[PDB]
């Protein structure tokens, strides 16, 4: 699997930002068996799942950011759209498109090259 | 698992150990209600009381059969439960119509039925792991004919003896179970922390309410407001047999659902259950009612037949046993409670539309309930977002 995330930069406080990717090395029925999602990662944080959309279509979010954070899938192209308005400056970090599989009584977390996002005025 | 060969012959005595046991309970009833209908006495209510008690004491008591199973194996524990049933019903006879009938035909009988119930569910979970929907559609089956088969068995077959052998006679057959409980051959309080099985369980349970008040009212209904029939034992023969064929082709088809989508199916019959029980009132035509009655029958067979199954695939086998005794135990109260909540409303409005229209909401809010159940790649998820 192989991601590149796209976007990202700096945003001033109440602004809007989108991210999104498309799935790499990976087919379209495949993809479909995976739940594609992104990852926060600030400086000195671990990086922690904060939005994912599932097989059967439903998205899911951390409530923390939810309403602030928006994501949908495009399952038929293969892309996953982190939309994002009313940024306030706790949210700079790094974010990073990953892809869970299920496997047998196991699944495998996936891992794109982060894009950098600030908040600042 | 050989998913073959000698499992044939272990379905083969679980549908006489389920054709006996239901077989029975049906046929006693109906003595019963023979031996009330031209006299006041030969007591009413408390023997109506009786049948409910020994119907109830099946479901009520899973849970400490599941710790015995768990703890000592499948075939000891059935072996001794068809022996206590046997018992029971042995010495039901030497009691001529006095409060020992209560005692002994409810909590022996009732005791012993499920006892040897539940492992007549589990040991099949040894023998069959890509087929097991086939396998639990043809023991349905087989019970449902035999059970079926039962009354012309007693009633015209025989029975030229008094009343008071009857349960003599009737004992034979938990004799015969018993020899046959020696074929489960073995080859090899934390469930309920499961999210999905806690929701499918109180979903199923919820559903279970207004399950018995068609099998329990229909007659009456049908005598009440249709008069002019000849004879309505039509309806019931043709619920069964629309069961019989419900559950085998329900069976067949489970296995090709893969994973838990199989639930959906457990939906869908639970709408339509709901839909034609509230569609009964409405038929003003004998000729429409006779067809909702065979489309009940054949969803009936679609919802009963799968329940085990489901549960293995979602506990697993090694704690199918324990899930199905709680589940069962679940379904203790809701069942008994149906039929008499649909008698006090009979009661309140005179007329019989209002009980059936009340009988037709629990299943909706079942099939609704169970439409949430999350999937396990879901669970993970918020598992992730724990973190
Ligand atoms: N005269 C009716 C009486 C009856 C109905 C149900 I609904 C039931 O509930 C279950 C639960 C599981 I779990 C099963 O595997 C099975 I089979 C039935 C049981 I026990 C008995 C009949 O014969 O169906």
């Amino acid at each position: 699997v192989q991601l590149q995330e796209s976007g990202g930069g700096l945003v001033q406080p109440g602004g809007s930002l989108r991210l999104s990717c498309t799935a790499s090395g990976v087919t379209i029925s495949a993809l479909n068996a995976m739940a594609m999602g992104w990852y926060r990662q600030a400086p000195g944080e671990r990086r922690v799942m904060v939005a994912a959309v599932s097989e059967r279509g439903n998205a899911m979010y951390r409530e923390s950011v939810q309403g602030r954070f928006t994501v949908t899938r495009d399952f038929t192209n293969k892309m996953v759209s982190l939309q994002m308005d009313n940024l306030k400056p706790e949210d700079t970090a790094v974010y990073y498109c990953h892809v869970l599989e299920d496997r047998v009584d196991s699944f495998h977390d996936y891992w794109g090259q982060g894009t950098q996002v600030t908040v600042s005025s | 698992p050989p998913e073959g060969g000698f499992g044939w012959v272990v379905v083969f005595a679980a549908t006489w150990c389920n054709g006996s046991i239901f077989g029975i309970h049906n046929s006693v009833g109906i003595l019963y209600s023979m031996l009330l209908e031209e006299e006041k006495e030969k007591v009413e209510f408390q023997a109506a009381w009786v049948g409910a008690l020994a119907m109830g004491m099946i479901f009520f008591c899973s849970p400490i059969v599941s710790i015995f199973t768990d703890r000592l194996g499948c075939r000891i524990t059935a072996t001794a439960g068809a022996a206590v049933a046997f018992i029971g019903l042995h010495t039901s006879s030497f009691t001529s119509s006095l409060s020992l009938r209560y005692f002994t035909y409810g909590i022996l009988f009732g005791c012993g039925c499920s006892f040897a119930f539940q492992p007549s569910l589990v040991i099949l979970g040894h023998y069959f792991q890509r087929r097991l929907g086939l396998a639990n559609g043809v023991v349905s089956a087989g019970s449902s004919i035999f059970s079926m088969s039962f009354p012309f068995l007693i009633r015209m077959l025989g029975d030229k003896i008094k009343l008071a052998q009857t349960f003599q006679v009737l004992s034979t057959f938990m004799f015969v179970l018993m020899l046959l409980s020696l074929t489960y051959r073995p080859l090899l309080m934390r469930v309920f922390r499961q999210r999905t099985y806690r929701i499918w369980a109180f979903g199923i349970a919820a559903a279970a309410l207004g399950y018995f008040v068609p099998y329990v009212h229909l007659m009456k209904y049908v005598e009440e407001e249709f008069s002019e029939i000849k004879e309505t034992w039509v309806l019931l023969v043709c619920i069964g047999a629309t069961s019989g064929l419900g559950r085998l082709v329900s069976g067949h088809i489970s296995d090709s659902i893969p994973g838990l989508k199989k639930i959906y199916l457990q939906v869908l019959s639970f709408l339509l259950l709901g839909l034609m029980s509230m569609m009964i009132p409405l038929c003003r035509d004998f000729g429409g009612l006779i067809v909702v009655c065979l489309f009940l029958g054949l969803c009936d067979g679609f919802f009963i037949t799968i329940m085990a199954p489901i549960a293995f695939e979602l506990v697993g086998p090694m704690q199918a046993s324990q899930a199905i005794g709680y589940l069962l135990g679940m379904m203790a109260l809701p069942m008994i409670a149906g039929p008499p909540i649909a008698g006090l409303l009979r009661n309140c409005f005179g007329d019989y539309h209002v009980a059936f229209y009340f009988a037709g909401v629990p299943p909706i809010i079942g099939a609704v309930i169970l439409f949430f159940v999350p999937s396990r790649l879901e669970e993970e998820l918020r598992r992730r977002l724990t973190e």
